[PDB]
């Protein structure tokens, strides 16, 4: 539907989806590779 | 004097004090066709007479409040409002409107004061006119 | 044959306004062209009586609404019967209650949260839990996981019938606005049909299944020996032999022999001493009485057969000599602005929440609830901060009918008026009266403050000194506790412990015990009069001068929510209802933290406690209240530093996530005060600046930033305030109240 | 049958009848008041006002005071009381002193410099009797 | 009382005479605009400074403006 | 109150008189300063 | 100490239908509208009343004889 | 914060535990805790139901400078007009009251102007922010040193 999706673009639910995807990669990344103080 | 006949209320508290009868109060005088209510700007409402009708209050700007309510809160509307300063002496000095045509409009026999030939971005600078007891606008 | 009337299809059931915000309000639908169209959007959405002049069209709107604020209430309820069923201990903790702490947060380990996965008894790890969803599903015999989750399934399809019922009455069918204003039928359905029916299948429920459950529960049957809930009904013959009266059956209802049912419907008053709670046949005797009287009180009201009162008739045949017209024209007030209904309702419904806080930890209905301090604070605090959010918000919504819904045509010489006409003698008098209490009793407290600052202990106001004795108060108590022997007659015991008594503890810990009133008590019940009071005037005073007042004699025409009046008259700055509500929400705040205070110490230092066998009682603070909460002193290092020990010690261990939110709730609440003590030109010459920064590299947004309104400046302040004040003190009350029982 | 009107017969005056703003009741017990009356010297005036106000200020310092436990208590409210009415009258002398010194009239007689001066020292030399006698009441013997 | 003065920038659009709450401002005779009107501002001692006038202004910056000075009983909007 | 400092009597005088007479006769002269008329 | 009640017996019998006699008596007089809503076919046995007058006064009589039923049995 | 870190520094180096400032300092809660919750033990002791010693006055001026720093805030959020309406209905209280008519005031009772509410909260602000660490700085020196 051509509302839904432009409602789907809209500014909030776009910046949420944008944060929950970097969110997810964080937590991914952090569960398989836990304590990374730095690069040695 | 004034005409008289003040609309039919029931008093309040928010209505004059002892300045009113010290330094200065205002009238109000306006002719209705109905018999109706308003709305008191010192709180409540009020039955205006069919007819003429005087209201004293405290403020110039509870007089016009009231008056832009008889203007545009009525379906006829009214135009003859007067608005008055009554002195503690009894002098009564007849403020709005000025010229009996409304501010609001252009009419002749006007003087144009309170009207500077500049643009506000070439007023003088604060500096210049030290010591003069003038801001850059009084000049 | 029903006074039912509806339009067929009145909106169409369409996606493309979805992809158009803002599309509601005529100013927002022309796109945003500075930042700010932004906020208006979010704060203009749920205001429908500017968006449209249609009372009707505003009705179907509002009743629209409300079925989705049910939907989201009903998934909320199955979010928490569901996360009870699968990630809790309940069946473990139904086993031994008294060894076992509450449990239905379980926290993935990820980056070391997984210590907040703590120890809870019997194995289990996880967070506890202090909301009392345990000892509420015990009373209410729940005994499986799989009746939980059942629950929670059933929850979701309500919420899911909740949004289909909202989305049908509004897009498809929606009443007429006559329909709404049938104030007399919906009072007659909603007390007889909501309240009265309600009460009565629940004392049904009661009766035919949580009574016999629990009675089996409290003499030690195992929870999975206990037959299911509806083996009761299917052989009778076992709760005949719970109750020998259920052999009776119906036939002395119908015959008005109730005496033999008083087995199970009893008037006994007082605790259980098995559990805590109170008997679960008070409650369905209670219940069922309740019932009653709300199913004869619904009959009341006129509807379509002439028998009945007329609220109208009501209130224009009300009125006296002082009054004028009287109660005469309140009728089309009420059926008329949904704003008068929200600020009554909202009022009472306020004050309804904080007699709940007040009398549900006196009299603790559910098993096993008094011991568990933790949860006791927690739902006082929760339910007395919802009723103080519910009774700013009947001020303010008053104050917005003021502005918006009056008319002076139709309120000539009624209550409303008069009212209006000597609202200085009221502001007056209250100003006054606030001046007194505040100087008398917080005086009090800086005059005792002093008198021990300077060892001069003997001119303090204390017990052991000049002497202020609440004896209004103890009479009362007294006469409470004598209510068994005579005045009551068929009561066996007084209606709570906390008047007088005997001391009801369970397990080791004490249950509740008589609670004394002295100086102290004394000094703090009139410090929440007088803040009470105080934040009345506030909002009194911004209902009663919405309208204009002698600085601003036109208040009416600049709206419900409008910044100021400009500089003019020496300074106009925060006249409206909007900022009245922004000052009193403050004093609400400061009115409730020290009623909640108040409770958590007195209940610490004179109730709760642990108890040795010979029979004596050890308080947890060992009763400091009556000698150190009579100074701001005392408050501050035997409260607010003894207490603390609790949560700034928490780190390392699983009540960490408290120490944290502890710190969190100090952050907020510093960071709230940059935008109460400033205002937005400094920030909009600062947004300047930075915009010449962005426009130089040629990445300036179209949307032109602005610095927020001053409407909104305040608002901002006040809600970012709020939540680090509130958190602050759950954070606190939680980490104390988890560490010692 | 309505006991509440306009004030005075001028309802757009600030204030409103009540029962007890202009009750017969009222006027005549407020009309009758010292500061009040009809007929009465302002040196009078002071002397009747200052001395009610001057006894009954004798209390609150001889029960409550930080003497109070002494035997010098009753002395210890009579200091106090003392103390107290020689500041009201250093306060209504100054407010004599700044309010009428431009125009004078005699429409009321306390309404002007002399006579809020009689006033001032009437009442001080009431302030002055009322403590005393109240001092003596309550004081055993000392006789 | 406050001073309030009218610059040749003004539009005769009459917003800031209606705007006026205390009747301050008065709609005179001009020709630097094309409305062939100006705005006065002969009873300034009636003036409150509420800043209406200039809020009702939409020329660029404000082609009225209002300095506050000396207060008065009338300019400070007391009634009492 | 006493002390054993030289001239102990000095403050049971001097304290007062700049605790309460003191006090009084500033606020009292500045009471009748700010308040006389004309001479602006 | 509960309070002694009565078992069905004729005297009850005579109570309650006292008190909705007297129920109705009080309804013949006090109520305002009466002949409104569905009616009843015999309304002259009913001094005029309808449905829902019946109905109302019926129920007014048996709440009045359960009160006095369990007033008299607490005697 | 410059003198929290200079006063947390030099009680660690004068007690010698320097390892508890060196530890503590990396993360607020240790300056919550044994900077600020430690230290005040002798300081709020400074009167007690028990008895009084001469840290008394210090913590009679601590609360005074909690009390000030608060009172701040009436003039630091709330603003002029809310005052003003208030002000005119003590002013009608006044004026209709009998046997208070007589005495009237000089100069018309108003509420503090905007520039004058924002110096006298700031004001009242900052000596209850000067009055709090100094005396909770002397305090804490004197009782664990002097
Ligand atoms: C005419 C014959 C008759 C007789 C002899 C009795 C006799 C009795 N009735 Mg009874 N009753 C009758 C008719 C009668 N009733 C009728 C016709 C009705 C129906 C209307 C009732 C309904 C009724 C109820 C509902 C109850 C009784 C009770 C009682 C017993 C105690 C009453 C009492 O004074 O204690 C009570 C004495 C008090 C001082 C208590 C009054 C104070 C209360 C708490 C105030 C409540 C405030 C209230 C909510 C605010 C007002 C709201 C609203 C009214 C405006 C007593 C044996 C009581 C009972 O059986 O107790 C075991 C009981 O609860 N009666
Ligand atoms: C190495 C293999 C691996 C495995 C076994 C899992 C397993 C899991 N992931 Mg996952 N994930 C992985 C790699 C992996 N992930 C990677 C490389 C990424 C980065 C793109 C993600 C991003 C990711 C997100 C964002 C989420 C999961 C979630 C989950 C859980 C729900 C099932 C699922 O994947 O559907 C759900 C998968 C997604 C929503 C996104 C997957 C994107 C793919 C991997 C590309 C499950 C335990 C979800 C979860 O735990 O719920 C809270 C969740 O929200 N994962
Ligand atoms: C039996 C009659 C009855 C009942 C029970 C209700 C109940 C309710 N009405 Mg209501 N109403 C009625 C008749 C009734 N009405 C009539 C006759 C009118 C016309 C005058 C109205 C007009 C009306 C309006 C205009 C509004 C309500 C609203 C509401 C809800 C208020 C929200 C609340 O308190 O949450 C309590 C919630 C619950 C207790 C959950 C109940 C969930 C469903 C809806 C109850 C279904 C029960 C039903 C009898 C089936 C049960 C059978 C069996 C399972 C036992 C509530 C559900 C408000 C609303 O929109 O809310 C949606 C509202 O604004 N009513
Ligand atoms: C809406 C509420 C409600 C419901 C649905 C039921 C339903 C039931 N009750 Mg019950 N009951 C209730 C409230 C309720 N009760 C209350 C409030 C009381 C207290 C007065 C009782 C006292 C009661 C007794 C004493 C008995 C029942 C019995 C019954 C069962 C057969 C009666 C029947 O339905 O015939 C129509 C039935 C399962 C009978 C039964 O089967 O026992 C289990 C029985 O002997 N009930
Ligand atoms: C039954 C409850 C109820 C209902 C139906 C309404 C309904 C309405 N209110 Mg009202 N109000 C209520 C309770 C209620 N209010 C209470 C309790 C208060 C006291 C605080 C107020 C105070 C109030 C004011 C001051 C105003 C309204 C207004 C309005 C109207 C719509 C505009 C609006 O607020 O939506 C939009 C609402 C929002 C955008 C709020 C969202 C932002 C909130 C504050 C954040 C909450 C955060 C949460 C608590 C925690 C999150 C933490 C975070 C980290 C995630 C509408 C008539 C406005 C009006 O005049 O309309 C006519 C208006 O100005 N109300
Ligand atoms: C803090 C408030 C306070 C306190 C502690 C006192 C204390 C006292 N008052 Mg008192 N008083 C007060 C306020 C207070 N007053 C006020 C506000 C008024 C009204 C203006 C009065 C009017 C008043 C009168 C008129 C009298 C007292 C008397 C007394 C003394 C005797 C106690 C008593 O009641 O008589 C108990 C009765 C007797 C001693 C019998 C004597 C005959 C006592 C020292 C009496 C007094 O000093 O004379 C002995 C007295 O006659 N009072
Ligand atoms: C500015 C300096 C200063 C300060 C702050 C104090 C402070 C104090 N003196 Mg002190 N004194 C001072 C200079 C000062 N002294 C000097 C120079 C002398 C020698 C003449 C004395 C002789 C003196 C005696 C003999 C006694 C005190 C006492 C006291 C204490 C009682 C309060 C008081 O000042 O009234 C009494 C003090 C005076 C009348 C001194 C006169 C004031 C001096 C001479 C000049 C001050 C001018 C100052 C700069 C004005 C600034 C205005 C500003 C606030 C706007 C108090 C701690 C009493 C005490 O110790 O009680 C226990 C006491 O008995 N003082
Ligand atoms: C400026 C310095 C200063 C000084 C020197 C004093 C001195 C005194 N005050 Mg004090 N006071 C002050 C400022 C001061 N005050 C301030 C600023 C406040 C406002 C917070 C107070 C509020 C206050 C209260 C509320 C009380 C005192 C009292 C007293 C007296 C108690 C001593 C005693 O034993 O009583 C007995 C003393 C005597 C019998 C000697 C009397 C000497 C003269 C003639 C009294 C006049 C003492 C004379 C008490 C009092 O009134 O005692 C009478 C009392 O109750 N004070
Ligand atoms: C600690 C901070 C503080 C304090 C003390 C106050 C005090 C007050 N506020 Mg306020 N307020 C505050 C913070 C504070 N506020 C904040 C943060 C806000 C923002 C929301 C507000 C918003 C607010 C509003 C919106 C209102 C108030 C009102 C009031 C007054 C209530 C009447 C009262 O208590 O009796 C008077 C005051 C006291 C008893 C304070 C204690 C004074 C001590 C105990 C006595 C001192 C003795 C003596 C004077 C010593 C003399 C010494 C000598 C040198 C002169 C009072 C002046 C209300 C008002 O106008 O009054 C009804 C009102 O409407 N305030
Ligand atoms: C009992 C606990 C201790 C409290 C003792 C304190 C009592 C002090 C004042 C007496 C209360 C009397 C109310 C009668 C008043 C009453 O009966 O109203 C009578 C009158 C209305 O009488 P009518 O018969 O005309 O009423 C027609 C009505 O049906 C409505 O039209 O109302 C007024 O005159 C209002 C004026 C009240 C103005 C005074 C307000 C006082 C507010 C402060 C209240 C203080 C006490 C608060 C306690 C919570």
């Amino acid at each position: 539907m051509d509302g839904l999706k432009s409602f789907l673009s809209t500014a909030p639910v776009m910046i949420m989806a944008l944060l929950t995807f970097t969110a997810g990669i964080l937590i991914e990344f952090n569960r398989f590779y836990p304590d990374l103080l730095f690069h040695p | 004097e004034l005409s008289g006949q003040p609309p039919k209320f029931g008093g309040s508290t928010g209505g004059l004090l002892s300045k009113a009868n010290r330094e200065e109060k205002y009238a109000i005088t306006w002719t209705s066709a109905s018999e109706q209510v308003f709305e008191m700007p010192t709180g409540g409402a009020a039955i205006m007479n069919e007819g003429e009708n005087l209201l004293y209050l405290a403020r110039k700007e509870q007089c016009l409040a009231l008056g832009t309510q008889l203007r545009t809160k009525f379906k006829p509307k009214i135009q003859d409002y007067k608005i008055y300063r009554v002195y503690p002496s009894g002098e009564v000095q007849y403020l709005h409107p000025a010229d009996g045509v409304f501010p609001e409009k252009v009419n002749e026999g006007r003087e144009a004061q309170g009207t500077k030939t500049r643009r506000i971005g070439q007023n003088p600078e604060p500096v210049t006119i030290k010591f003069s007891g003038k801001a850059p606008y009084e000049v | 044959k029903a006074k039912v009337s509806v339009d067929n299809n009145p909106v169409p059931t369409s996606f493309e306004k979805w992809g158009k915000p803002g599309h509601f309000d005529r100013t927002l639908a022309r796109g945003p062209k500075t930042t700010t169209w932004i906020w208006n959007l979010h704060a203009n959405a749920h205001d429908f009586d500017s968006q449209t002049s249609d009372l009707e069209d505003v009705s179907r709107k509002i009743f629209s609404a409300h079925f989705g604020h049910l939907a989201v209430v009903f998934v909320w309820l199955s979010g928490m019967y569901f996360h009870g069923a699968k990630f809790s201990n309940y069946e473990g903790w139904l086993a031994d209650p008294t060894h076992i702490k509450p449990s239905a947060q379980v926290v993935w380990p990820i980056v070391g949260q997984g210590i907040l996965n703590g120890d809870v008894g019997g194995g289990f790890h996880g967070i506890q839990i202090t909301s009392g969803l345990f000892y509420l599903w015990r009373a209410s015999g729940f005994t499986d996981s799989y009746q939980l989750y059942c629950t929670a399934i059933g929850g979701l399809v309500m919420a899911a019938l909740m949004l289909f019922a909202g989305w049908f009455h509004y897009h498809v069918k929606a009443p007429k606005l006559e329909w709404f204003q049938n104030v007399e039928s919906m009072m007659n359905h909603h007390l007889a049909g909501l309240l009265g029916l309600g009460s009565l299948g629940w004392a049904g429920h009661q009766i035919h299944v949580s009574m016999p459950i629990n009675k089996l529960l409290d003499a030690g049957v195992a929870p999975k020996d206990i037959p299911l809930p509806h083996e009761f009904i299917l052989e009778p013959s076992k709760m005949a032999e719970l109750y020998p009266s259920f052999a009776q059956g119906l036939t002395p209802f119908f015959t008005l022999n109730w005496g033999v049912y008083s087995d199970f419907l009893t008037f006994k008053g007082g605790l259980n001493p098995v559990t805590g709670g109170l008997w679960l046949s008070d409650t369905a005797h209670h219940h069922l009485a309740i019932a009653v009287l709300f199913i004869i009180a619904g009959h009341m009201y006129r509807t379509n057969w002439g028998i009945g009162h007329s609220m109208k008739e009501i209130l224009e045949a009300h009125k006296g000599p002082f009054t004028g017209e009287g109660h005469k024209g309140l009728y089309e007030i009420l059926t008329t602005s949904w704003h008068a209904q929200l600020a009554i309702n909202l009022a009472l419904l306020g004050s309804l929440t904080i007699i709940v806080a007040q009398h549900m930890y006196a009299m603790p209905p559910y098993p096993y609830q008094a011991i568990d301090y933790a949860t006791q604070l927690s739902l006082f605090t929760h339910h007395m901060w919802i009723g103080g959010f519910l009774i700013v918000g009947a001020g303010a919504h008053g104050a917005i009918f003021m502005v918006r819904d009056y008319d002076p045509a139709k309120n000539v010489n009624n209550l409303l008026d008069r009212m209006l006409r000597h609202r200085d003698a009221i502001i007056s008098h209250l100003n006054w009266v606030c001046i007194f209490l505040g100087f008398h009793s917080f005086g009090l407290y800086i005059h005792n403050d002093t008198m021990r600052a300077l060892g001069r202990p003997q001119d303090m106001f204390s017990d052991t000194a000049i002497q202020l004795q609440p004896i209004f108060a103890q009479w009362v108590q007294h006469l409470h506790t004598l209510a068994p022997g005579a005045t009551a007659p068929n009561a066996l015991a007084t209606a709570s412990y906390a008047f007088g008594g005997e001391t009801i503890a369970v397990a080791g810990k004490v249950a509740m015990m008589p609670i004394t009133l002295g100086t102290a008590d004394f000094m703090v019940h009139h410090i929440h009069a007088f803040t009470i009071h105080v934040t009345a005037l506030i909002l009194l005073k911004g209902v009663l001068y919405a309208r204009s007042s002698r600085l601003v004699p036109d208040k009416a025409n600049l709206g419900f929510r409008f910044p100021c009046d400009g500089p003019g008259r020496g300074g106009t700055c925060q006249v409206s209802g909007w900022d009245h509500v922004f000052l009193g929400l403050f004093w609400m705040y400061n009115s409730l933290s020290i009623v909640i205070f108040h409770f958590s110490w007195k209940m610490q230092s004179d109730v709760w406690g642990t108890v040795s066998p010979d029979g004596s009682v050890t308080h947890v603070t060992l009763g400091n209240f009556a000698q150190s909460a009579i100074t701001i002193n005392g408050w501050l290092r035997d409260f607010l530093w003894a207490q603390a020990a609790n949560v700034i010690n928490s780190y390392g261990s699983a009540l960490s996530a408290y120490g944290i939110m502890f710190l969190a709730g100090h952050f907020v609440f510093a960071f709230s005060l940059m935008f109460l003590f400033s205002g937005r030109g400094y920030w909009q010459e600062l947004i300047e600046s930075i915009v010449w920064a962005h426009n130089k590299l040629n990445v300036a947004p179209a949307i032109q930033p602005r610095a927020l309104s001053i409407i909104q400046g305040r608002a901002v302040g006040v809600a970012h305030y709020l939540l680090g004040g509130i958190v602050t003190t759950w954070a606190f009350f939680l980490a104390r109240s988890l560490s010692i029982g | 049958n309505q006991v509440v009107q306009a004030y005075n017969g001028d309802p757009f005056v600030g204030h409103l009848s009540t029962p007890i703003s202009d009750s017969a009741f009222t006027r005549t017990f407020i009309g009758n008041l010292p500061a009040y009356r009809k007929g009465l010297s302002p040196i009078l005036r002071g002397l009747e006002v200052g001395m009610a106000h001057g006894y009954f200020l004798i209390g609150p310092w001889t029960l409550l005071g930080p003497l109070r436990d002494s035997e010098y208590q009753y002395i210890g409210g009579l200091i106090g009381a003392l103390a107290l009415i020689l500041v009201a009258t250093a306060a209504l002398s100054s407010y004599g002193l700044v309010t009428f010194q431009g125009e004078q009239g005699s429409g009321d007689t306390l309404q002007t410099a002399d006579g809020w001066s009689q006033f001032a020292a009437g009442f001080f030399v009431g302030g002055m009797g009322g403590a005393f006698v109240a001092y003596f009441l309550l004081e055993n013997l000392s006789v | 009382s406050h001073s309030v003065k009218i610059y040749d920038t003004c539009i005769g659009c009459t917003q800031c005479v209606r705007a006026c709450p205390l009747d301050v401002l008065e709609m005179v005779p001009w020709d630097g605009c094309k409305a062939a009107q100006i705005a006065s501002s002969p009873r300034t001692e009636d003036c409150v400074g509420c800043k209406r006038c200039e809020t009702a202004c939409p020329t660029d910056f404000l082609s009225i403006r209002v300095y506050l000075g000396a207060e008065t009983t009338r300019s400070m909007g007391l009634a009492y | 109150m006493d002390g054993s400092y030289a001239a102990s009597y000095l403050p049971w005088i001097l304290i007062p008189m700049v605790g309460w007479l003191f006090p009084a006769v500033t606020m009292g002269l500045l009471f009748i300063h700010i308040e006389s008329e004309g001479e602006g | 100490a509960v309070p002694a009640t009565l078992s069905w017996s004729p005297k009850v019998a005579g109570v309650m239908i006292a008190c909705n006699i007297l129920a109705i008596a009080f309804g013949k007089l006090t109520i305002k509208q009466q002949n409104v809503g569905t009616p009843m076919p015999s309304s002259n046995f009913f001094g005029g009343f309808g449905l829902g007058a019946v109905l109302g006064t019926a129920s007014f009589g048996h709440i009045l004889g359960a009160g006095v039923i369990l007033g008299l049995a607490n005697m | 914060w410059l003198t929290f870190y200079w006063h947390w520094k030099h009680l660690g180096v004068w007690s010698g535990n320097v390892a508890q400032f060196n530890e503590n300092s990396t993360y607020l809660m240790g300056w919550f805790r044994d900077y600020l919750w430690a230290n005040s033990a002798q300081l709020i002791n400074g009167y007690n139901p028990y008895g009084v010693n001469n840290l008394s006055v210090w913590a009679w001026m601590f609360l005074f400078g909690h009390l000030v720093w608060a009172t701040g805030f009436m003039f630091l959020i709330s603003w002029r007009g809310y005052w003003q309406e208030l002000i005119e209905t003590i002013v009608w209280a006044h004026e209709r009251t009998p046997l208070a008519n007589l005495v009237r005031w000089k100069d018309k009772p108003v509420a503090l102007s905007i520039v004058q509410a924002r110096l006298v909260g700031l004001a009242h602000f900052t000596v209850g922010y000067v009055l709090t660490y100094a005396a909770f700085l002397i305090a804490s020196t004197a009782g664990k040193f002097g």
